[PDB]
């Protein structure tokens, strides 16, 4: 609001300060910092992918209808990286993980192509590679901008192969395995019952995450919805 | 005309707390005196507002004007109730686009069957928000008043009544 | 033809007919008066 | 036969009002538009503008087209009738005024309107400003006034007094009227050509601020 | 004191960034390595030059009787002097109390020759 | 209202009482005020045009603006006008930032509605956006210096009580008034800029009501425009 | 006229599909801001008449006022840019 400060040595002179400018500067710094951090995390992860000797692009990693070994490699890398994200102390996963790569709609559940159901001895990760390719099979509008009027106008008045498109696919896979990692968290914490319940209603993640994660997230930077 | 259980049972003049509009007319509903058009003195080329004068009898037990019970996703920009003694006043803010205007259901005679489709869709979902055991009555006419532009339809305030049933299972 | 005379005839007719009786537009009066002027 | 003097006067005043060049304000009747357009029907030279105002009776969404030499003929004709330079935006103003006139039926009172029926993709002020700022930032400031340049206040008192006597008969209120009206005209036409929604409300908030302070 | 400080001087020095006696004068009033930063808290002596740029750039009866009887640089300079004087005060805390006590003075200033200093000669207040 | 002053002599009870309609004296006050305001406005214009003449302006302002090539003259005149305005708000101040620059907009792509004159600092000094075509058309606008522009009783009263050489007409008076008013609004925008930041400049541009907040504090402690009140004909219905 | 009717028909939008539209409190404590700053923290190695002339060449209250409000506003700016939470200022003065 308004915060007036009185300065005097009887002659009294009082200045008025508008907190809106302080809020503006604070916000602008916050968005700049958050964007910087997000791009730093993306760069770090894609760099450890580069050190993962993937001489072939990620789309090609999905053209490998047969080679699920590197599919498991990338899945484990992403999952351990997210586990570090919510557990920076831990940089590694439980000893063994098993990987099965589904390849059809009847083997891929809508909404959750990636899943973790135990074979009663250890968790197995079912991922529909064709579904993931379909994720990456859509051209990304990297040409036209996407979206308060006054703040926006004022702020407007204020080398190996990678592209903005590739950054789009990297963000997509990061957030997808992030959602899968949330499901896995519900699993490891509150059993088959609750990871399945989180899968059905993802609102369950709300109450299950105020316990740990809130004490943050890539996607929290923006807020999303559908039109009308 | 007011009395009291007091032994004198004095006459109590029904003072009206507010000041109702003097020019009580509406080009959308010229005959309807209770209809008061008021194009707000402001797509804004066609911004709109209108007050309907009703009797407080259509008010419910929780001080709510009955018809309002089946409005969800209310396209109307603003809407709320007012009372000046028995009389009451519902004012609805709207603003079509420049090429959009709303027109009274009265004597519409509209040949565009799809516009009629959207109107009927609005009213049918409205009444669908009704509860099965709950019965409804209307005291003004055998229909519902509504105003509408081709793009969208906005219900008018109504002489609505909400009576609840009880089905003995 | 400078002005399609048919609509000019029709507009003049209908305007004068309603005036004799006692819906229109200013452009209609324009077309009727130019109907006149041409005649 | 008719009085070409009166017909010319009506046509000229009407175009002056439509073009917004004249800060003068005067009510126009149906008789006035009849006068003007009959003048056009009589002005063989201006019969090109006559066909234009005849075509304006159509759907009023059409934009008429004509060859370049036809264009400079129209421009010379309108300049001759106005005896002002003039441009095609003035022609579009004329056409839009004629359309907004025709589609408006007779009424006992004048309906006060804002300039529309121009161009096509609705535009806001914000991105308009974005584009303007970008282009101007990309354009080098051709001038440079250095130092705290002295103000050449004309200290000659008698010079100011002769200026004063020379401006004393001027009804300054008329000066306010003309200046404010021309400012509004230019602002609103720049909004219309830019296809940016003109916001009369904040324009008046300017006067409100003036009143407050 | 202000006139003396002007006299011995005889924002532009803060405009030329590479161009990186006041402290000795204030020391005399109340009684060494240098570095200049360009990015800033809200015997080496750090100098938040951007902050200093933000500083520098940013009775009627008697009167009528007298009638019948017939500066921006100043603000900038005094602001800079008061800032340098606060810096000298904190440096004095560093010298005469310790490094940790100097940091405690920086974090909290309630803990604090003085007459000559111009800071003690005026009071500044803040209102909600 | 009324004042009944008593004239008497203490020797005897003989007393005399005169009611005095304060309305006549309030009207005299109002008439003196309007005359003084008209005089001050006219003398401000006289000073402005006189310093323009001392600015070696040969061709009248109109074709100064028609002049595309002589951007030297355009910069000089805009700088002088803005100097005069700031002096009006700051009689003590008569000079500005050492370095100044001027940039001209010659098309719709470069010219904005509402504020043909703008500013957007290059982060080291402020640059003067000026839309030559807009002011060209502004002055080109035919003018109404013949039809007088406006309580009936007090109007008749001021009428009857009102007991009514270098080549210049009243048209150029209109022209210079318009220039001063446009530069006044632009200079208010730039005051907002210099005093609160570019973001605040932008928001005030988007919302001229903020000038009330930022200048009711400062400017009122008035405008050349504030002599009269201004509105739009039948604004009430216009709004709807 | 019928041609124009068709024109406007052509100028009408058609059906689309749903889209995930985009849309763009906590104050950092002094401790970590100062930690980072210090972590990120060497380049360089009487006259009486003149005093009177300096003196003659200003309401002291207003001058101290301007300086103090300048410093306070800059401190608030530094807090805002740093997200830092802002009484110690009064302890300074």
């Amino acid at each position: 609001n308004k915060v007036r400060t009185v300065t005097e040595i009887d002659e009294k002179i009082q200045k008025t300060y508008e907190l809106a400018e302080f809020d503006l500067k604070n916000l602008s710094s916050l968005e700049s910092y958050e964007t910087l951090k997000i791009k730093l995390a993306l760069s770090k992860y894609m760099a450890m992918l580069s050190t993962l000797e993937m001489t072939q692009p990620l789309l090609e990693i999905f053209r490998n209808k047969a080679d699920t070994r590197q599919i498991a490699a990338v899945v484990f890398s992403t999952l351990a990286f997210i586990h570090n994200r919510f557990h920076p102390l831990v940089t590694n996963f439980t000893n063994k993980m098993e990987f099965v790569v589904t390849e059809t709609n009847d083997t891929s559940i809508p909404g959750e192509p990636i899943l973790f159901t135990e074979n009663e001895g250890v968790l197995l990760c079912s991922v529909d590679r064709p579904s993931i390719v379909k994720m990456l099979s859509r051209e990304f509008d990297t040409e036209a901008l996407v979206n308060n009027c006054n703040v926006r106008i004022a702020k407007t008045f204020g080398d190996f192969s990678i592209t903005e498109v590739e950054a789009t696919q990297y963000l997509t896979l990061l957030l997808t395995v992030e959602h899968a990692y949330l499901h896995y968290y519900i699993f490891k914490n509150y059993g088959v019952f609750e990871y399945c319940k989180s899968l059905t209603d993802h609102s369950l993640f709300t109450n299950k995450l105020r316990s740990t994660m809130s004490t943050n997230l890539l996607l929290s930077k923006f807020k999303f919805t559908i039109e009308d | 005309p007011i009395k009291l259980d007091l032994c004198a049972s004095v006459k109590l003049t029904p003072f009206k707390p507010m000041r109702p509009p003097k020019p009580m007319q509406c080009w959308i509903h010229p005959r309807r005196a209770n209809c008061k058009v008021t194009r707000p003195r402001n797509d804004n080329e066609n911004d709109m507002l209108h007050m309907t004068v009703l009797n407080s009898v259509f008010l419910n037990e929780h001080a709510k004007l009955y018809y309002r019970h089946l409005l969800r996703n209310d396209q109307a920009e603003a809407r709320k109730t007012i009372l000046n003694a028995d009389s009451v006043y519902e004012c609805m803010l709207i603003r079509p686009i420049r090429t959009e205007h709303f027109r009274s259901v009265d004597e519409a005679g509209e040949h565009n069957m799809s516009v009629l489709k959207i109107i009927i869709d609005a009213v049918i979902k409205y009444i669908g928000k009704l509860a099965d055991d709950e019965y409804i009555l209307i005291a003004d006419r055998m229909y519902v008043d509504l105003i509408y532009s081709e793009f969208r339809a906005i219900i008018l305030p109504q002489s609505a009544y909400i009576i609840k049933g009880d089905y003995a299972e | 033809e400078l002005i399609n005379m048919r609509r000019y005839r029709n507009a003049a007719r209908k305007l004068i007919h309603h005036y004799s009786l006692n819906e229109y537009k200013i452009s209609d009066v324009v077309m009727t008066m130019i109907f006149l002027l041409r005649s | 036969l008719i009085n070409m003097r009166r017909y010319r006067n009506a046509a000229r005043k009407l175009i002056h009002h439509y073009s917004l060049n004249s800060t003068s304000s005067t009510e126009y009747k149906i008789s006035d538009v009849v006068m003007t357009m009959i003048f056009l029907l009589r002005s063989e030279k201006y019969h090109s503008l006559f066909k234009l105002l005849e075509t304006t009776f159509d759907d009023y969404t059409c934009r008429p087209q004509m060859t370049q030499v036809q264009t400079d003929t129209l421009l010379d004709a309108v300049r001759s009738l106005l005896e002002m330079t003039i441009d095609l935006t003035t022609v579009d103003i004329m056409r839009s005024s004629f359309a907004r006139c025709f589609n408006s039926p007779i009424m006992r009172y004048a309906k006060i309107v804002l300039l529309q029926n121009v161009a096509d993709k609705r535009t806001t002020l914000e991105e308009l400003l974005i584009e303007r700022g970008e282009k101007i930032q990309m354009l080098q400031p051709q001038q440079y006034i250095n130092s705290g340049t002295e103000i050449p206040f004309c200290d000659d008192a008698e010079f100011l007094n002769r200026l004063l006597k020379h401006i004393d008969p001027y009804p300054l209120s008329r000066m306010y009227y003309n200046a404010a009206n021309t400012m509004f005209y230019t602002t609103m036409e720049n909004y219309a050509v830019s296809n940016c929604k003109f916001n009369i409300e904040d324009y008046n908030n300017i006067f409100k601020v003036m009143e407050n302070i | 004191a202000l006139s003396k400080y002007m006299a011995m001087l005889s924002l532009e020095i803060f405009r030329n960034k590479a161009d990186t006696s006041t402290l000795a004068f204030i020391h005399n009033r109340f009684h060494m390595e240098f570095v200049v930063t360009e990015t800033s808290i809200p015997l080496l002596c750090s100098v938040d030059r951007p902050s200093i740029v933000k500083m520098l750039s940013r009775n009627c009866n008697v009167r009528i009787a007298k009638t019948f009887g017939a500066e921006v640089e100043a603000t900038q300079y005094l602001t800079l002097l008061l800032t340098v004087e606060h810096a000298y005060l904190h440096y004095y805390i560093f010298k005469n109390y310790g490094v940790f006590e100097y940091c405690k003075s920086l974090t909290d200033h309630s803990l604090f020759k003085t007459s000559n200093l111009l800071l003690s000669k005026f009071k500044f207040t803040i209102e909600d």
